């Protein structure tokens, strides 16, 4: 593999990148046919 | 007023300034231009600003 990953988690198990959290405190996983998307990424250079 | 910086890797007994700033507060103005990103409502001196 080459390139680089912009989207930056919450953490990453076995269900794959954390993106979010529930109202139930729950993690929020990528939704893989679409997440991460490649567009997004850090919003500041700092 | 001047503050002096010294590396963090210097050993703490030859400490002497390798920079000094000339710190000041200016009547810092942005007449024709305006904020298009900043990570929150805050808009006071921080790191992420």
């Amino acid at each position: 593999t080459y390139g680089n990953a912009p989207v930056q988690g919450i953490n990453i198990t076995k269900d794959g990148i954390q993106l979010g959290t529930d109202t139930d405190d729950q993690p929020i996983y990528a939704d893989k046919t679409y997440q991460p998307e490649p567009q997004v990424g850090d919003a500041e250079w700092h | 007023d001047m503050a002096f910086f010294d590396n963090r890797s210097a050993a703490a007994a030859g400490l002497a300034p390798e920079i000094v700033l000339y710190t000041e507060n200016v009547d810092l103005e942005t007449p024709d231009t305006h904020i298009v990103y900043k990570a929150g409502t805050d808009d006071s001196s921080s790191s992420i600003n």
